[PDB]
RNA sequence: GAGAUGGGCGAGCGCCGUUCCGAAGGGACGGGCGAUGGCCUCCGUUGCCCUCAGCCGAUCGAAAGGGAGUCGGGUUCAGAU
RNA sequence: UUUUCACUGACCCGGUGAGGCGGGGGGGCGAGCCGGGCUCUCGCUUCUGGCGCCAAGCGCCCGGCCGGCCGGGCGCGACCCG
């Protein structure tokens, strides 16, 4: 047969990401000893949105404490935060919107944005529109504590790592049903090539497992195992379940 | 000393200059690109006459390597006449012509009379 | 005093103003070079060093050294400049006896040792593969000749003029010396050939990092509190 | 000759002596680059039964395979 | 203009005679003033009170 | 977007890679030191020391993108900002 | 021989212009104990869309001209060992 798209999609010759007009990578503050012992404040100078990603994002300005300059640094945006205000970033800079703190200093049952895997990562964790995470408990020793993630899995983290406070901004943006696919095609032109999806069972069978036949069919069973070699991996990917949901 | 970068950089160290135990060539090379070789000879066309009758201008066919600085000083050095400006163009044969205006106290009917074109 | 003077103090808090030019030595990221090359020491200080390496690191102490090179200074090999007069003088001479000196060189020096010719060995102690003396105090020790380790391949290879040398034996010495050397001897036997066996069970290295033995003696105290 | 004593030594890889020299040296050749020149051979015995001297014009370049 | 006529251009046609003169607006110059002279006085201010409280302390 | 050096891989022609495992700056406000020319005045060309100093990576990539500055009249057989 | 627990030095991951890491001293705040000592804590920035670097000051040396005038160096400020 031939390469399947699915398949194809791995070299990225037509199908890596639109990124000229992209503003650049929302990271947190680098860690340093300011922020280690104490605390820094830096200005919120513009919010701005990016292509690509539904989150806006916050341009805030803070000052080298070890010569002469002014670092700008660009965050993922949580709710309520406006041009001008004051955020502060450190181990002892108070509990409220905007600020980020590492997790063990926070109390339990707080809620949590842009939070950080793993320490010096700079936030990776709950970063999407709308999302949050809330930490569930601490251990003082070994210096872990328990969160949980937007998709329901409890993660345990060194209590070490910073995280912002708050809900990123721009939550409900799933509620408003795209009408028309020149909706859906200006979505996916700001993010990479893969819109107009086309069904394996409408394919060739030299080009899709699915296709072929004088019927419409797939003509085997959809849920293929973990380990099918690439090109057969294709349907429901090692499924547990199938079908509609009743329950939990 | 104490450092007061958390860089290293490499540092900079005495380079000392070329002195050769002997030239890599024998002679310097002959300038062959001079005023004689470099110009080849008049046009006398209808409109190269036109042009010094009219314009007070030389035309000139030269080499193709040549500049209006050299153009302008060889025609200085060779005819002993001074030139105001120099126009050049490179013709589809392949020559590269110039055009040459002199100094408005100069005659170019009178140079062209002695360079012996007419 | 102009009443203008005053002192304008800097307060250096945390993101109050901006820090001094202090000492940055501790971070600086240092090239590949110096990075191995400290790295091998402290690999050198943490894995179990064999005795047979181990046994060049305990050395001669600082005045017996001393008194090692002044004696030995006595016995240097002669220049090249000092041969080609040496040369012209007997020419001179015939036209018209072997002082002792120091056998320099780590096969000359074995073959004096497995001969009992050598009445004490120096051996360097960081010749860089030291495979070629670690077989040296063993075989010094078994033919009985007294051996010491000097600190410095580079002060060795000084008293030839060359610009490094593994190893110098004594092969015969003067009148006016034999006394100096004998008690130079006696106690280089007694710290060195006669602890042998100690020297060839005594492993080293085994040493942990300094943040590591402080939080171990925290945990300790700790236990011991309670 | 202490050539002989280094053949030996170098015939007795197994031992705990040569076992400590080939981890340190494998690790430092290893932190070092793919392809550069040894100042000096690290087997001066080896190297002269294969046919070297320390004379000018030798040289020796200690260089990385990978393996299998 | 355009950016490289400014060259051309004077010094005194390039700029107004106050400060942060042709590169900030008046109204946002004289709200700095205030902001500075306001925050240095309240500065003094707790100042003043703290070592007072360290005083009775 | 293409593409060297470092690096890695490769039996090999070579390939990956574009800041990633590099000691990646040959510059300068200024001071001193030593030599030189110009009425050695004061300055300039200077070699060294003292001091200061980040580049997002060499380089290529648009005759429709960015990019200071020419217009009027006349003139040939065929050229005109 | 194996199972678990523990360590770090090979090996791996992340961040940085590799900028304050681990100990000890020093200082403040309480608490408990008789001006003294022990355990514990902290060390300077949270009303405001402002500014912040290229050391003030102190102490000790030396240079030049005539105690007066000009111009340099070192340490503390910015604890010590790893
Ligand atoms: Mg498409
Ligand atoms: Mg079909
Ligand atoms: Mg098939
Ligand atoms: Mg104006
Ligand atoms: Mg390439
Ligand atoms: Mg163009
Ligand atoms: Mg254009």
């Amino acid at each position: 047969g031939r390469v399947i798209r699915g398949q194809r999609k791995g070299a990225g010759s037509v199908f890596r990401a639109h990124v000229k007009h992209r503003k650049g990578a929302a990271r947190l503050r680098a860690v340093d000893f300011a922020e280690r012992h104490g605390y820094i404040k830096g200005i919120v100078k513009d919010i701005i949105h990016d292509p690509g990603r539904g989150a806006p994002l916050a341009k805030v300005v803070f000052r080298d404490p070890y010569r002469f300059k002014k670092r700008t640094e660009l965050f993922i945006a949580a709710e309520g935060i406006h041009t001008g205000q004051f955020v502060y970033c450190g181990k002892k800079a108070q509990l409220n919107i905007g600020n980020v703190l590492p997790v063990g200093t926070m109390p339990e049952g707080t809620i949590v944005c842009c939070l950080e895997e793993k320490p010096g990562d700079r936030g990776k964790l709950a970063r999407a529109s709308g999302n949050y995470a809330t930490v569930i408990s601490h251990n003082p020793e070994t210096k872990k504590t328990r969160v949980k993630l937007p998709s329901g899995s409890k993660k345990v983290i060194s209590s070490a790592n910073r995280a912002v406070v708050g809900v990123v901004a721009g939550g409900g943006r799933i509620d408003k049903p795209i009408l028309k696919a020149g909706r859906a095609y200006h979505k996916y032109k700001a993010k990479r090539n893969c819109w107009p999806r086309v069904r394996g069972v409408a394919m060739n069978p030299v080009e899709h497992p699915f296709g072929g036949g004088n019927h419409q069919h797939i003509g085997k069973p959809s849920t293929i195992r973990r380990d099918a070699p690439a090109g057969r991996k294709v349907g429901l990917i090692a499924a547990r379940r199938t079908g509609r949901l009743r329950g939990t | 000393k104490i450092r007061t970068s958390p860089t290293f950089r490499r540092p900079k160290t005495l380079r000392l200059r070329r002195q050769p135990k002997y030239p890599r060539k024998s002679a310097p090379r002959r300038n062959k690109l001079d005023h004689y070789a470099i110009i080849k000879f008049p046009l006398t066309t209808e409109s190269a006459m036109k042009k010094i009758e009219d314009n007070n201008t030389l035309v000139f066919i030269v080499d193709v390597k040549a500049n209006k600085h050299q153009i302008k000083q060889a025609v200085k050095k060779l005819y002993d006449i001074d030139v105001a400006k120099v126009n050049t163009l490179i013709r589809p044969d392949g020559e590269k012509k110039a055009y040459v205006r002199l100094a408005p106290d100069y005659d170019a009917l009178d140079v062209a009379n002695k360079i012996g074109i007419i | 005093v102009n009443p203008l003077f005053e002192k304008r103090p800097k307060n250096f808090g945390i993101g109050q103003d901006i820090q001094p030019k202090r000492d940055l030595t501790r971070f600086v990221k240092w090239p590949r070079y110096i990075r191995l090359q400290r790295q091998r020491a402290i690999l050198y200080k943490r894995l179990k060093v064999p005795p047979a390496i181990n046994q060049f690191t305990q050395v001669l102490d600082r005045q017996t050294a001393t008194q090692l090179l002044k004696l030995a200074h006595k016995y240097r090999p002669e220049t090249k400049q000092e041969k080609k007069q040496r040369l012209l003088a007997r020419a001179e001479k015939k036209a018209a006896k072997r002082p002792p000196v120091l056998r320099a060189g780590v096969n000359t020096v074995t073959t004096l040792v497995e001969n009992k010719k050598a009445q004490l060995v120096v051996i360097a102690h960081d010749v860089d593969p030291i495979e070629l003396v670690v077989f040296l105090p063993a075989l010094c020790r078994k033919m009985g000749v007294p051996y010491c380790i000097l600190k410095g391949k580079a002060r060795l290879g000084r008293l030839v003029h060359r610009k490094t040398c593994t190893t110098v034996a004594f092969t015969q010495v003067n009148s006016e010396d034999k006394g100096a050397l004998a008690k130079l001897v006696e106690a280089i036997r007694t710290n060195y050939n006669d602890r042998y066996d100690e020297i060839r069970r005594h492993w080293g290295g085994n040493v942990l990092g300094p943040k590591s033995v402080a939080r171990i003696a925290k945990l300790e105290k700790a236990k011991a509190k309670e | 000759g202490a050539y002989k004593y280094i053949q030996e030594l170098w015939r007795k890889k197994q031992s705990d002596v040569m076992r400590f020299l080939l981890r340190v040296r494998c690790w430092q050749y290893r932190q070092l680059s793919a392809l550069h020149r040894a100042p000096r051979p690290t087997r001066p015995d080896k190297a002269r039964r294969l046919g070297y001297k320390a004379k000018q014009g030798y040289v020796i370049y200690r260089i990385r395979v990978r393996r299998g | 203009v355009r950016p490289k006529v400014l060259m051309r251009l004077s010094k005194t046609k390039k700029h107004v005679s106050r400060a942060y003169g042709g590169s900030m607006c008046a109204k946002c110059v004289r709200d700095r003033i205030k902001r500075a002279f306001l925050i240095e006085e309240q500065k003094i201010v707790v100042k003043v009170l703290k070592a007072q409280a360290q005083s009775q302390k």
